[PDB]
RNA sequence: AGCGA
């Protein structure tokens, strides 16, 4: 997902003016990790009785 | 094809808070990720690291 | 053009320190790359010396440049298209150009506008960004302490 | 001229018919501006800013920012999977 | 989503 956004703006953004700071988006990556760890039937609640 | 982007060197920092503190204050026990990005422009020729 | 240790200017990232003339070869051609680092973005850029002037590596901000953008900032007899859509796009392109004279024109025109009327959130952000880049540019052109650069800029705006 | 007229009409109808609850145009615009500012600050800074941060950025009050967040809320669906919340 | 009969 990050890559699709990056390549999308990689054309629209003007050249000689941009940088990976302005190119990369970490929102979807962090969202993917969070949506895995929470609300996934493998990220099970610790069963410690 | 006139420009490209690359990644390297995944690297962590120390965790931002210890286990018991994270468990108490409902924080998620995590640590940051740092990745060396590198933009290159083919036609003119640079690296933006 | 620039040896080691030069505080060489480079757009859009202001002044920067050359660290070494790298001999990093490509396709068997030992290009004389120079590694060049800024303090704000904490990023290192390697550029071939052949096309350094083509990428537009700036130099010590010419002393004339100060009074030039001061004249632009004091430049009277300035008017804009009646439709602010056209005005906005035009001066947005002027800021995008990055030329110190054009940006000075932008900031002084918008200073006149916002002392007269009180304009908009988008315009307030426009003036803020242009003013920030310019107070930085003048503060390292004269090497005079960004806060004090701001004071002198406010002094010249009133004229 | 066709382009501008078209865009005006589309945006107006979208706003009027966006959510099950109706949110007039000027408040829609400030909501969109708040969202754009927050998104660009997330891109630049990397952290979600604070209500006082957005209040100072938008030249408004933190209580106003809180109200815009409140009215920005979109209804949840009684229908879901868990089963339906309606249970 | 997980669990007992």
């Amino acid at each position: 997902r990050m890559e699709r956004v990056v390549r999308e703006r990689m054309t629209t953004q003007d050249v000689e003016a941009i940088t990976p700071q302005t190119l990369i988006n970490i929102r979807p990556v962090v969202a993917a990790i969070k949506e895995f760890f929470g609300t996934s039937q493998l990220s099970q609640f610790m069963d410690q009785n | 094809g006139s420009m490209s982007l690359s990644f390297s060197d995944p690297r962590f920092d120390d965790v931002k808070a210890p286990v018991d503190e994270c468990k108490d204050k409902d924080m998620t026990y995590a640590a940051p990720l740092f990745v060396t990005a590198e933009f290159i422009n083919n036609n003119t020729g640079e690296i933006k690291s | 053009i620039f040896k080691v240790g030069d505080t060489v200017v480079y757009p859009h990232h202001g002044a920067a320190l050359v660290e070494a003339i790298e001999t990093r070869t490509i396709k068997g051609e030992q290009k004389e790359y120079l590694v060049l680092k800024v303090a704000q973005g904490d990023l290192t850029v390697r550029v071939p010396a052949e096309n350094a002037e083509y990428v537009g590596v700036r130099d010590v901000v010419g002393q004339e440049g100060l009074d030039k953008v001061f004249q632009v900032l004091r430049a009277p007899h300035t008017e804009e298209p009646t439709n602010w859509s056209r005005r906005y796009k035009a001066n947005l392109e002027k800021l995008a150009s990055g030329d110190v004279n054009k940006v000075a024109e932008v900031v002084r025109d918008l200073w006149r506008r916002d002392q007269e009327r009180g304009l908009s959130a988008g315009e307030k952000r426009m003036l803020a960004k242009a003013r920030q880049i310019l107070v930085g540019e003048l503060a390292l052109a004269e090497s005079t302490d960004d806060a004090k650069a701001e004071t002198i800029l406010d002094e010249v705006l009133a004229a | 001229y066709a382009t501008w007229w078209i865009r005006q009409a589309i945006t107006r109808a979208m706003a009027d018919q966006a959510r099950t609850i109706r949110i007039p145009v000027h408040m829609v615009e400030v909501i969109n501006k708040l969202g754009r500012i927050q998104r660009e600050l997330l891109q630049d800074l990397g952290r979600e800013p604070t209500p006082e941060e957005l209040a100072k950025e938008m030249d408004i009050t933190p209580e106003k920012v809180l109200e815009i967040q409140q009215y920005a809320r979109e209804p949840i669906s009684l229908d879901q999977t868990i089963s339906q919340l309606g249970d």
